[PDB]
C-alpha cells in the first residue's frame, strides 16, 4: 500500500494500510483525539475525588490539578485551593469533547466513505479531498489548523489580560496582568537575551507574567498571519522547492525539496519531540509558568520525563520516518 | 533395552502418557504438601508464640501457609497469640474452614483426584484429540498450547493479586512492623508510585500481581492467536517438545535463584515473624541498635518487649548452623523459657566495660571485655594460661537489668565467666535441654534451610538446562 | 549419636541397591 | 617484509617510552590513587586509611588523602 | 588493510607494550 | 481413537494449526523491543534492591515496613 | 489397544557392579556424617 | 539476503580464528577481564581496603600481586564506575576495589560466551557437543566460588582476591573458618580431580605401550593386561572415553555443591559425638580434635589482620597456644 | 524526583547504548563492506 519495504502487510504494522484511505485516516485521528481528551478529564475527576484541603497540592501527588490551579481555577489569595467544583467542570467538558471526537471517529471509520477520492463530485466532501503528493491540498489543512491554534493562544492571552486573569507568582494571587509588548525584548529570549543577561535556558528565564502574556499575543498574531499565508496561497515557493537536503536518494546535497507521506509525518514527529525538549527546559527552570506553590520546587523528574519523550520523538520517530520517506523518494 | 537413565523417554512421542506422568507428578507434589503440613501440625507447640515461634520449631511449610492467610487451627489456637474467634459468620467467611487442617484436607483430596486422572489418561493414551485430522502420527502445536496455559495462569495471577491479596475477597497477606512485633493478616492496597519497587514494602507485591497478571493475559491472548515465525520456528525447533523442556528448566532455575536471594536477604515476602531473622540483622546490629535506642529513649530495661530481645540472640541467626546438625533449632541450644535480663560488667576501678559480640563467622570466639574507648580491660585467657589482664586478677562484677536476674549481682568468678560467655553470645537466656536432649550446638532456622536447598537445586537445574538445550539443538546428531 | 543415623544409612545403602539388582535380574532373565 | 618495519621502528619505542614516562613522571600515582612511597604514612600517621562507610567512600578517602 | 586480525593484533600489542615499558620503569625505582 | 465429547471440544486448540508458521521474521522485530524493555525493568529492580539506585523517599530496607 | 512406544529396560552385569560400587562408596562416605 | 544473513555468513567465515555469534560476547568480555586483572596488579593497590601492598608500584612480587576485593563496608554493592560509590571518579573506583568487580563480572560473561562458543562450533562441525557439557563444570566452580560464596557472606571482601598468594590465603581461610577439608562434597571433588589425573596418566601410558607396529592400539592386549594385573578393565572404548569425561566433571560439581553449602555457613564443622566425648573426659584425643585445635589457632592468629576492618583486638593471653 | 543514583543509571543506559551501537555498527558495516 504505497510502500514496499519488506513487511507492508503485517498486522502489527496495519496502520500503514490507511496511508491513502483519507476517510479512515480521519476517523483514526479523531478516535485518537478521543483518547487524548478522555485521560485529562477522567484523571481530573479522580484527583478532585481524593483532594484534601489542608495539605498542599505538591504533597498530594496530583498531575493535572497543578496546571489548572496555575490558571486561577478554584484558588484564591495566597495560592490555596478554595473550591474544587471548577476542576470537576473542566473534567466533564473534556468528557464531552472526547465523546464528540469518538462519535466522529466511529462515523468516519464505518459509515463515512473510506476514500474521499470516491466522494460524489462536490458533495461538500470533495472539498476535503487531499493527496500526499499535491502541495496545494495540504496547504489549506496547515492553514486552518494554524487558525485554530492561533485562536486558542489569543484566547488564552485575552483571558489573562482582561477576564479573571491568571495566578501571578509575584503578586501572590489571581490578577488581570497588564501585558508587556516590547517585541525586541520578547524575541530576545529565543537567543537567551533575557534582561538580566544571557541565560542558558531560552524562553524559560521569564520572571514575570507580563513577558509570557506578551509572548502569547505575539505568537497568536504570528500564527494568524501564517494561517492567512497558507490558506490564501497554497503554492510552492523557492523556500520549500529548491532547498538543500542531504540524502542517499542522491548521494550528497540536492535542491529537490521532495514531498512524501512519511516525510510529512517525520517533520511533524520531529516538531513534537522538539516541543517536548523545550517543555523539559521550561518545567526545569521556568517557575513563573509553574508556581512551586502548586508544582513543588524540585521538578527534575517531570523534566526528565519530558526529555525522554522528546528524544524518542525527535530522534527515534523523526529519523525512522525521514529515512523511510527519503528511501520512498526512489519512485 | 533402554539405559536406566532414559527409561522415561517412552512417553516422549506420546502426548497422552506424557500428560499422564505430569498428572502423577502433580499428585505426588500435592500429597507431599498435605503430608508435610500434617506432620508439622502433629509436632507443634502453640503455647509459646514469643520464645518459641514456628521457625524455632523446625517448621518448613507452616510459614509458607501463614504468609498469605492461614493462621488458626481447628483445635482453636492461632499463631498470632490469641485463641481464634469465629469472626466468620456468613458465606465468603470460609475462614473458619481454611485453617491448617482444611488446607491439608484439600491438598490430600487434590492428590487423590490427580492420581485418578493420571491413571485414566495412562489407560486411554490414544484419544483422538492427540492426532491431527489426517495423519496417524500424534502431533501437538506447542505455541498455541503455551498461549492457552499462559492465559490461564494470567487469569489466576490477576485474581490472586486483585482479590486475595487486597483483602477484598480474601484473607490478605501477612504484614508486620520493622521489628517483627505485630503480625497481621490484612489486605494491601496497590500503588503505582515508584516506592512500590521497594522489595520490603508489601504494596509492591499486589501492584506486581495485578499489573504482571494483566501482562500475562495479553501475553496469553497474543500467543493464543499469533503464529510463530519461520526463522524462530526453525531456530528453536518449536515442533520438538524438548525445547520447551530446556527453556522451562532454565526458567525454573532462575526462579530458584531469585527466591533464594529474597529468602537470604529478607523481603516483604519473607517476614521475620514467620521465617526468622536474617543473618544480616545480626551483623549490622539491627536489633541491638533498636533496643539500645529504645532504652536510651527513657524506657526501663524490663519494659523491653521480649520478641525484640529474642531476635538479638545469636542462636537465632541462620548463619550459625551446620549441614548435618539435623532437626529443629530447639534440638540445639534447647528451648527458651525466660530472658535473664540485660547484664552489665564492671571492673575493680568501677569502669563500665562491654563484651565484644561474636560475629557470624567464628564457631568459637575469645571472650574480651573491653573499655568503651577501645582499650581491652579484662578477658578470659586461653584454656590454661598465665595472664596480666585477667578476669580474677582484675575482678569483675555483673549486674542485671530486668528479666529473671533483676537487680542481682554475681561476683562469683565462675558465674561472671558463664554470663560473660552468654553476653558474647548475644542476650543471656534461660534454655532448656532436658526436654529434648539438646546438644548445645546450634542449628539453622527455616530461612537457612530454604536458602541452602534451593541454591543447590538452582545450581543443578542450570546443568539440566544446558543438557536439554544441547539435546534440542543437536537433535539430528543425538540419535 | 542420631538414632535415625543408622536408619538413614541403611536406607541409602538399600534402596538404590535393590533398584539396580532388580534391573539386572529382569535384564538377565531376558535373553 | 620491509615496509612495516619503518612504522614499527618509529612507533614501538615511542610507546615504550610513553609507558616509561607515565610511570617516571609520577602520573600513575595520581591516575590510580596509588600512594607515593612517602605517602603510605606521614612522619607519624601510621594509622591505616580503611573505609568504614559504603555510601560516602570517596569523600572518606578524600579525608584519608 | 584494516583486517579484523589487524585490530586483534593491535588491541593486544599496544597495551602490552605500554605495560612492559611501565614495569621496566618501575624496576629502576629506589 | 475414542471420539469423546471433550476431545471434540478441545481438538481445535490441540492441533488445528499444528506445524504452521508464518514465513520470514514476522513479529520477531517487535519481540526484540519487548525483551530490551524487560532487560531494563529487571535491571532497574536489581539496582534498587542492590542500593545502587536510590529512588527518592524509597529506603530499601526494613524501615520501609513502617505503616503496617 | 497396545502402545507401540513400550520398550524394555536393560542393565548388564558390568553396569550392576559399577552402580553397586557407586552406591556403597557413597554410603560409606556419608554415613560418618549421617550418624553425626 | 537481508543484512542479517550477510552478518551471519560474515561471522561464520573461515579465518585464523572462528568468531561466530558467541564471539560478540566472549572476546570483549574476556579481553576486558584480562585487562582489568593486569591493570589491577600493575598499578592499583589495596592499601585502603585490606591495608596491603599488592601492586608492582608498591614493589610487590609476581607471587604477591593481587586484584584485591572491595572493602567490607560496601556489602555486595555492584560498584559500577558510575554508581553511588564511585560517582564517575575513576581513582576512587580503583581505590574502593571496583577492579575486582570489573574483572569478576566480565569473567562470568566470558565463561558464558565460551560455553556458547563451544555450542556453536559443535553445531557447525556437526558432532555431539560433549565439550560444552564438560565445560559446564568449570562454570559451576567459578559461579560457586566467585559469586555465590561472597554473596552468602557479609561482603565481596570475603571472595577470593585474584592472585596467587591471595588465593592461598583464601584456601587457608576456608580451612580455618569452614573446616572445608572435612566437608564430604570437597572429598568427592578431590576424588574426582585425582581420579581424572589417574585416568589421563594410565590411559596415555596404555595407549603408548600397546601401539601396533605400523584405532591404532591393541585393545585386546590392553584389556588382558589390565584384567590380569589389576582385576578389572574397560572392554568398551566408548565407555572408556565417556568415563574419562565423566569423572573430573562430577568431581567439580560435587565440590561446587560443597562450596555453596559453606557459603551459608551450612558447613560440616564438627562431629557432635566427638565433641561430647571430648567434653566428658580430657584424655580422649584423636586427630579430629587436634584438627579442631589447629582451626582455633588459625582463626585467632589470622583474624586480627585478615579482617582488619573489624578492628579485632585479641591480647597475647587469649591467643590459643600449645602451652 | 531524580536522585544522583538514578541519573547515574540513566547515563549508564546512554553509555551502554553507545557501546552496543558502536560494536554492532562496526560488525554490520564491515560485513556489508566485503559483501
Ligand atoms: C496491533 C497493531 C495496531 C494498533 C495498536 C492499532 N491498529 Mg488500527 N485501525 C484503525 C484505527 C486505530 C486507532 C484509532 C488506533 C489507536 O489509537 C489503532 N488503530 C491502533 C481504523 C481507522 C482502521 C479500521 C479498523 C477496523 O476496521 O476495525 C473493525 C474490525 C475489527 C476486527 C475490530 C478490531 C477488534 C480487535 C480484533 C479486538 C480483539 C481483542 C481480543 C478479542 C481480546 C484500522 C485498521 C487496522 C488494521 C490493523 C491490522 C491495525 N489497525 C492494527 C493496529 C487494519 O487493517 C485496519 C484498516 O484500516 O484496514 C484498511
Ligand atoms: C547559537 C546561537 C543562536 C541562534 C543562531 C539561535 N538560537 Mg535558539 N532557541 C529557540 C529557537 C530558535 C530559532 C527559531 C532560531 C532560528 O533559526 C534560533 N533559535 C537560532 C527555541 C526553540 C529555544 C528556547 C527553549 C532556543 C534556545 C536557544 C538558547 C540559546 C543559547 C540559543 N537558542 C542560541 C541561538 C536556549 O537557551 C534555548 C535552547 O536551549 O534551545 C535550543
Ligand atoms: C507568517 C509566519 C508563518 C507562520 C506562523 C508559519 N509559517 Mg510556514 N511553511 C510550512 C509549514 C508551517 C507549519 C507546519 C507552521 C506551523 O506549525 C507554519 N508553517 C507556520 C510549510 C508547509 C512550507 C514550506 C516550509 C519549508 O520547508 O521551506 C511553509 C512556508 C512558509 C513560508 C512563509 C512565508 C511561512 N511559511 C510563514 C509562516 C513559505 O514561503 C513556505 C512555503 O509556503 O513553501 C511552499
Ligand atoms: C519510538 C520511535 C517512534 C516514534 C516516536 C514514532 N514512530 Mg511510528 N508509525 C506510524 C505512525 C506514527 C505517528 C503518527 C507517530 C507520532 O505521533 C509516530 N509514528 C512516532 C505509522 C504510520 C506506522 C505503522 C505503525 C503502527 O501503527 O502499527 C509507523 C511505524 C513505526 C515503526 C517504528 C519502528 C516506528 N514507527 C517508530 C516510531 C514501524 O515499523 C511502522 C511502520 O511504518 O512500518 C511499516
Ligand atoms: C541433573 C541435571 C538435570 C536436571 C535438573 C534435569 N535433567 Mg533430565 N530428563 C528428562 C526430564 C527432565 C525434567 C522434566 C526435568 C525438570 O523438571 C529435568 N529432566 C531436569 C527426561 C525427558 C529424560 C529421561 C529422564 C529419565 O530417564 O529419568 C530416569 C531417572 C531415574 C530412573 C532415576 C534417576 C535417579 C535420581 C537421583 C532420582 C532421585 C529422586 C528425586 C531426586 C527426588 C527429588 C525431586 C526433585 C526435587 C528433583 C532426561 C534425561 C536427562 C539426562 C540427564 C543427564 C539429565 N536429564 C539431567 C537433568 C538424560 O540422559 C536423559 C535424556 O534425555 O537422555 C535421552
Ligand atoms: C520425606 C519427606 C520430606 C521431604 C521431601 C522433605 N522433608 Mg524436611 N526438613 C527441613 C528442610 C527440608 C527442605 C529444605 C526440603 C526440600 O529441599 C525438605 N525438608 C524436604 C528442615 C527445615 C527440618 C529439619 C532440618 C533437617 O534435618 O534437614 C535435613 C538434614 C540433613 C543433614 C539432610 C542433608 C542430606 C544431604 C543433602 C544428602 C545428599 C547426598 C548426595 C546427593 C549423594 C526438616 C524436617 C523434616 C522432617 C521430616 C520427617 C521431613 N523433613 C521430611 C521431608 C523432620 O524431622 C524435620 C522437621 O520438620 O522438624 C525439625
Ligand atoms: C535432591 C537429592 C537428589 C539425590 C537423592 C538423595 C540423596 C541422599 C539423601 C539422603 C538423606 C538422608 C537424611 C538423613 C536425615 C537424618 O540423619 O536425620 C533425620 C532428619 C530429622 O532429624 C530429626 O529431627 C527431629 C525433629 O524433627 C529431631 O531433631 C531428631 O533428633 C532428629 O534426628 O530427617 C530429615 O530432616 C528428613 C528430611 C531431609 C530434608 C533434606 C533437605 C535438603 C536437601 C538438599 C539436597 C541437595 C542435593 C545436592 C546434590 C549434589
Ligand atoms: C525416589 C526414589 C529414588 C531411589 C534411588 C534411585 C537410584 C537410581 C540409581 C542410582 C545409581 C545408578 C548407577 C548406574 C551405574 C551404571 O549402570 O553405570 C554404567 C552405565 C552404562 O551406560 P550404557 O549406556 O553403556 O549402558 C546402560 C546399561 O548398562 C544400564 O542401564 O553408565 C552410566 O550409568 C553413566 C554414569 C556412571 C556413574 C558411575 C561412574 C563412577 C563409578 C565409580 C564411582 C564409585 C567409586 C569411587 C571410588 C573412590
Ligand atoms: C527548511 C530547512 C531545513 C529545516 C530547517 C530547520 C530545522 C528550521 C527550523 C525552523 C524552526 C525551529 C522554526 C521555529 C521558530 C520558532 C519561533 C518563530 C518561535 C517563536 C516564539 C516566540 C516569539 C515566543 C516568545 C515567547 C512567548 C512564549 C509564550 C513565552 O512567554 C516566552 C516568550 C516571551 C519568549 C532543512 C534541514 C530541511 C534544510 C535547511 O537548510 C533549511
Ligand atoms: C610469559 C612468561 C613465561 C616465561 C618467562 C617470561 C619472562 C617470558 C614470562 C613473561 C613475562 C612478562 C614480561 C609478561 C608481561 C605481561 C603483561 C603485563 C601483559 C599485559 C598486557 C596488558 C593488558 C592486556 C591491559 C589491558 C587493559 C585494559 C583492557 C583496560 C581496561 C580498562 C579498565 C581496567 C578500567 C576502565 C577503563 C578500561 C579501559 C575499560
Ligand atoms: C487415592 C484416593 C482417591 C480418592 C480420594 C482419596 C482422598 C481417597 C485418595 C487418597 C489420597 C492419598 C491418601 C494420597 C497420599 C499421597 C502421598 C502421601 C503422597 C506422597 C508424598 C511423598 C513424597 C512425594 C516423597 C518425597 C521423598 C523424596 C523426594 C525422596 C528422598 C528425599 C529427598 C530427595 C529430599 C530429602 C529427603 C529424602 C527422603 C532423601
Amino acid at each position: 500500500t504505497s510502500v514496499l519495504s519488506n513487511f507492508e502487510n503485517e498486522w502489527w504494522a496495519g496502520n500503514v494500510r490507511m496511508t491513502d484511505l483519507s476517510g479512515m485516516l480521519l476517523g483514526a485521528h479523531l478516535c485518537h483525539a478521543a483518547l487524548m481528551s478522555v485521560v485529562p478529564g477522567a484523571f481530573i475527576v479522580q484527583e478532585v475525588a481524593r483532594y484534601q484541603p489542608g495539605v498542599s497540592l505538591p504533597d498530594q501527588g496530583m498531575i493535572f490539578m497543578p496546571h489548572l490551579a496555575a490558571l486561577g481555577v478554584g484558588v484564591g489569595a495566597g495560592g490555596e485551593i478554595v473550591d474544587t467544583y471548577p476542576f470537576f467542570v473542566i473534567g466533564v467538558l473534556h468528557f464531552f469533547i472526547a465523546a464528540v471526537c469518538c462519535a466522529a471517529g466511529l462515523f468516519h471509520t464505518f459509515r463515512g466513505e473510506t476514500d474521499l477520492n470516491d466522494a460524489p463530485d462536490d458533495s461538500y466532501a470533495a472539498a476535503f479531498r487531499y493527496e500526499w503528493d499535491d502541495f496545494e491540498s495540504l496547504s489549506t489543512i496547515v492553514g486552518h489548523h494554524l487558525v485554530f491554534i492561533s485562536v486558542a493562544c489569543l484566547i488564552f492571552a485575552v483571558n489573562a489580560t482582561y477576564g479573571t486573569g491568571m495566578y501571578d507568582i509575584n503578586t501572590d494571587t489571581v490578577h488581570q496582568i497588564s501585558p508587556n509588548l516590547n517585541p525586541i525584548t520578547l524575541i530576545g529570549y529565543l537567543f537567551g537575551f533575557t534582561p538580566d543577561g544571557w541565560s542558558g535556558a531560552g524562553m524559560a528565564a521569564v520572571n514575570n507574567m507580563e513577558d509570557v502574556i506578551g509572548g502569547h499575543f505575539l505568537i497568536g498574531v504570528i500564527d494568524l498571519l501564517g494561517a492567512a499565508f497558507h490558506i490564501l496561497y497554497r503554492k510552492p515557493t523557492p523556500l520549500f522547492t529548491k532547498h538543500p537536503v542531504f540524502s542517499p536518494a542522491n548521494g550528497g546535497w540536492s535542491n529537490v525539496g521532495m514531498l512524501n507521506s512519511e516525510l510529512i509525518l517525520s517533520w511533524s514527529v520531529a516538531s513534537v519531540g522538539f516541543m517536548g525538549i523545550s517543555s523539559s527546559l521550561f518545567i526545569r527552570y521556568c517557575d513563573v509558568a509553574y508556581p512551586p506553590v502548586f508544582h513543588g520546587v524540585d521538578r527534575t523528574g517531570a523534566a526528565t520525563l519530558q526529555l525522554i519523550l522528546g528524544l524518542v520523538w525527535m530522534l527515534g520517530g523523526g529519523l525512522w520516518h525521514g529515512l523511510r520517506g527519503e528511501r520512498l523518494y526512489a519512485a | 533395552g533402554l539405559p536406566w537413565y532414559r527409561v522415561h523417554t517412552v512417553v516422549l512421542n506420546d502426548p497422552g502418557r506424557l500428560l499422564s506422568v505430569h498428572l502423577m507428578h502433580t499428585a505426588l507434589v500435592s500429597g507431599w504438601a498435605g503430608s508435610m503440613a500434617l506432620y508439622e501440625l502433629a509436632k507443634y507447640d502453640p503455647s509459646d508464640p514469643v520464645l518459641n515461634p514456628m521457625w524455632r520449631q523446625g517448621t518448613f511449610v507452616m510459614p509458607v501457609m501463614t504468609r498469605i492467610g492461614v493462621t488458626h487451627s481447628w483445635s482453636g489456637w492461632t499463631v498470632t497469640g490469641e485463641p481464634w474467634v469465629t469472626q466468620p459468620g456468613i458465606l465468603g467467611a470460609h475462614l473458619n474452614f481454611f485453617s491448617y487442617e482444611g488446607v491439608i484436607l484439600m491438598h490430600i483430596l487434590a492428590a487423590g483426584l490427580f492420581f485418578l486422572a493420571a491413571v485414566w489418561h495412562w489407560i486411554n493414551w490414544d484419544l483422538d484429540i492427540y492426532y491431527p485430522d489426517g495423519s496417524s502420527e500424534p502431533a501437538s502445536d506447542w505455541p498455541k498450547i503455551f498461549g492457552l496455559h499462559l492465559l490461564t495462569l494470567g487469569i489466576v495471577c490477576f485474581g490472586f493479586g486483585s482479590l486475595h491479596l487486597t483483602g477484598i475477597l480474601g484473607p490478605g497477606m501477612w504484614v508486620s512492623d520493622p521489628y517483627g512485633l505485630t503480625g497481621h493478616v490484612q489486605g494491601v492496597s496497590p500503588d503505582w508510585r515508584p516506592f512500590a519497587f521497594d522489595p520490603y514494602n508489601p504494596t509492591g507485591l499486589v501492584t506486581h500481581h495485578i499489573s504482571a497478571g494483566i501482562a500475562l493475559i495479553i501475553g496469553g491472548i497474543f500467543h493464543t492467536v499469533s503464529r510463530p515465525s519461520e526463522r524462530l520456528y526453525n531456530a528453536l525447533s518449536m515442533g520438538n517438545v524438548e525445547t520447551v523442556l530446556s527453556s522451562s528448566v532454565a526458567f525454573v532455575a532462575a526462579a530458584a535463584f531469585v527466591m533464594v536471594g529474597t529468602m537470604w536477604y529478607g523481603s516483604a515476602t519473607t517476614p521475620i515473624e514467620l521465617f526468622g531473622p536474617t543473618r544480616y540483622q545480626w551483623d549490622s546490629g539491627y536489633f541491638q541498635t533498636e533496643i539500645q535506642r529504645r532504652v536510651q529513649s527513657g524506657q526501663t530495661w524490663d519494659q523491653i518487649p521480649e520478641k525484640l530481645v529474642f531476635y538479638d540472640y545469636i542462636g537465632n541467626s541462620p548463619a550459625k548452623g551446620g549441614l548435618f546438625r539435623t532437626g529443629a533449632m530447639n534440638s540445639g541450644d534447647g528451648i527458651a523459657r525466660a530472658w535473664e535480663g540485660h547484664p552489665t560488667f564492671t571492673d575493680s576501678e568501677g569502669r563500665e566495660l562491654f563484651v565484644r559480640r561474636m560475629p557470624n563467622f567464628f564457631e568459637t570466639f575469645p571472650v574480651v571485655l573491653t573499655d568503651k574507648d577501645g582499650v581491652v580491660r579484662a578477658d578470659i585467657p586461653f584454656r590454661r594460661a598465665e595472664s596480666r589482664y585477667s578476669f580474677e586478677q582484675k575482678g569483675v562484677s555483673v549486674s542485671f537489668e530486668g528479666g529473671t536476674l533483676n537487680g542481682q549481682t554475681f561476683t562469683d568468678a565462675p558465674s561472671v565467666k558463664k554470663y560473660a560467655r552468654k553476653a558474647q553470645l548475644g542476650e543471656p537466656f534461660e534454655f532448656d535441654r532436658e526436654t529434648l536432649g539438646s546438644d548445645g550446638v546450634f542449628r539453622t532456622s527455616t530461612r537457612g534451610w530454604f536458602a541452602f536447598s534451593h541454591s543447590c537445586y538452582a545450581l543443578l537445574f542450570f546443568f539440566g538446562h544446558w543438557w536439554h538445550g544441547a539435546r534440542t539443538i543437536f537433535k539430528d546428531v543425538f540419535e | 549419636v542420631n538414632d535415625l543415623g543408622a536408619i538413614a544409612t541403611a536406607l541409602f545403602v538399600f534402596i538404590p541397591c535393590v533398584f539396580l539388582i532388580l534391573l539386572y535380574a529382569q535384564t538377565a532373565s531376558r535373553g | 617484509s620491509i615496509r612495516y618495519w619503518i612504522i614499527h621502528t618509529i612507533t614501538v619505542p615511542m610507546l615504550f617510552l610513553a609507558g616509561w614516562l607515565f610511570v617516571s613522571t609520577g602520573l600513575a600515582y595520581d591516575v590510580f590513587g596509588t600512594p607515593r612511597p612517602n605517602e603510605y604514612f606521614d612522619q607519624a600517621r601510621q594509622g591505616l586509611p580503611l573505609v568504614t562507610d559504603r555510601y560516602e567512600g570517596k569523600q572518606q578517602i578524600d579525608e584519608f588523602t | 588493510i584494516y583486517t579484523v586480525r589487524w585490530l586483534a593484533v593491535h588491541t593486544l600489542g599496544v597495551p602490552l607494550v605500554w605495560f612492559l615499558g611501565a614495569i621496566a620503569s618501575m624496576q629502576f625505582i629506589n | 481413537p475414542k471420539q469423546t465429547w471433550w476431545g471434540d471440544v478441545l481438538k481445535g486448540n490441540n492441533n488445528s494449526e499444528a506445524g504452521k508458521f508464518v514465513p520470514g521474521w514476522g513479529t520477531t522485530p517487535v519481540m526484540a523491543g519487548f525483551v530490551v524493555m524487560i532487560t531494563l525493568l529487571l535491571l532497574i529492580m536489581l539496582q534498587v534492591y542492590n542500593h545502587t539506585i536510590v529512588l527518592d523517599g524509597v529506603d530499601a530496607g526494613w524501615t520501609s515496613l513502617g505503616g503496617f | 489397544t497396545p502402545n507401540p512406544n513400550k520398550q524394555p529396560v536393560e542393565l548388564n552385569r558390568a553396569s550392576l557392579f559399577i552402580g553397586l560400587l557407586l552406591v556403597l562408596v557413597l554410603a560409606l562416605l556419608f554415613s560418618s556424617y549421617f550418624f553425626n | 539476503r537481508g543484512w542479517f544473513d550477510v552478518l551471519d555468513d560474515w561471522l561464520k567465515r573461515d579465518r585464523f580464528v572462528f568468531i561466530g555469534w558467541s564471539g560478540i560476547l566472549l572476546f570483549p568480555c574476556a579481553f576486558l577481564s584480562i585487562g582489568g586483572w593486569f591493570t589491577g596488579t600493575t598499578f592499583v593497590t589495596s592499601w585502603y581496603t585490606h591495608g596491603l601492598a599488592s601492586s608492582y608500584l608498591e614493589g610487590a612480587n609476581f607471587l604477591t600481586v593481587a586484584v584485591s576485593t572491595p572493602a567490607d563496608s560496601l556489602g555486595h554493592s555492584l560498584l559500577l564506575l558510575w554508581g553511588p560509590e564511585a560517582q564517575g571518579d575513576f581513582t576512587r573506583w580503583c581505590q574502593l576495589g571496583g577492579l575486582w568487580n570489573f574483572t569478576t563480572l566480565h569473567g562470568v560473561f566470558g565463561l558464558i560466551g565460551f560455553m556458547l562458543r563451544q555450542f556453536e562450533i559443535a553445531r557447525l562441525v556437526g558432532v555431539r557437543p560433549y565439550n560444552a557439557v564438560a565445560f559446564s563444570g568449570p562454570i559451576a566452580v567459578y559461579v560457586s566460588v566467585f559469586l555465590m560464596y561472597p554473596l552468602g557472606q557479609s561482603s565481596w571482601f570475603f571472595a577470593p582476591s585474584w592472585g596467587v598468594t591471595s588465593i592461598f590465603r583464601f584456601l587457608l581461610f576456608a580451612q580455618g573458618f569452614h573446616n572445608l577439608t572435612l566437608n564430604p562434597f570437597h572429598m568427592m571433588g578431590v576424588a574426582g580431580i585425582l581420579g581424572g589425573a589417574l585416568l589421563c596418566a594410565i590411559h596415555g601410558a596404555t595407549v603408548e605401550n600397546t601401539l601396533f607396529e605400523d584405532e591404532t592400539y591393541s585393545m585386546v592386549t590392553a584389556n588382558r593386561f589390565w584384567s590380569q594385573i589389576f582385576g578389572i578393565a574397560f572392554s568398551n572404548k566408548r565407555w572408556l572415553h565417556f568415563f574419562m569425561l565423566f569423572v573430573p566433571v562430577t568431581g567439580l560439581w560435587a565440590s561446587a555443591i560443597g562450596l555453596v553449602g559453606i557459603a551459608l555457613n551450612m558447613r560440616a564443622y564438627d562431629f557432635v559425638s566427638q565433641e561430647i566425648r571430648a567434653a566428658e573426659d580430657p584424655e580422649f584425643e584423636t586427630f579430629y580434635t587436634k584438627n579442631i585445635l589447629l582451626n582455633e589457632g588459625l582463626r585467632a592468629w589470622m583474624a586480627p589482620q585478615d579482617q582488619i576492618h573489624e578492628n579485632f583486638i585479641f591480647p597475647e593471653e587469649v591467643l590459643p597456644r600449645g602451652n | 524526583t531524580i536522585t544522583p543514583s538514578l541519573q547515574g543509571f540513566f547515563y549508564s543506559i546512554l553509555f551502554g547504548a553507545i557501546v552496543l551501537g558502536l560494536l554492532g555498527g562496526g560488525f554490520i558495516f564491515f560485513s556489508q563492506k566485503d559483501k
